[PDB]
C-alpha cells in the first residue's frame, strides 16, 4: 500500500516540475525581448542628449 | 490570453521614439519658419 501511494505521490510531483519548467522558458524569452529593448531604449535616450 | 491581448495594447517603443524625434525636429522648423515668415515682409513693407 505505501509502494503504491509513493507512485503516487511521486508522479504528481513529476508533474508539477515539468508544469514549473514551461513557465520558466517563457520567462527566458520574455525576458531576453525586454533587455534588448531596455538597451534600445538608454541608447537612443543618451543619444538624443 | 495574454500574447493576444499584448498584440492589441502594446504600443512599440522603436516607432514611438522614431515618431516623436521626427515631429520634435518637425516642431523646430515650423517655429524657425514662421518667425522668419512674421518677420520679413513686415520690415520690407516698413521700410517701402
Amino acid at each position: 500500500s505505501l509502494t503504491k501511494q509513493y507512485l503516487s505521490v511521486s508522479n504528481s510531483i513529476d508533474e508539477t516540475v515539468a508544469r514549473y519548467k514551461a513557465q520558466f522558458t517563457q520567462l527566458d524569452t520574455m525576458m531576453s525581448k525586454l533587455n534588448n529593448t531596455s538597451s534600445y531604449l538608454t541608447q537612443q535616450f543618451t543619444a538624443m542628449n | 490570453l495574454t500574447s493576444a491581448r499584448s498584440r492589441i495594447e502594446d504600443s512599440d517603443y522603436a516607432t514611438e521614439v522614431s515618431n516623436m524625434s521626427r515631429a520634435q525636429i518637425l516642431q523646430q522648423a515650423g517655429t524657425s519658419v514662421l518667425a522668419q515668415a512674421n518677420q520679413v515682409p513686415q520690415n520690407v513693407l516698413s521700410l517701402l
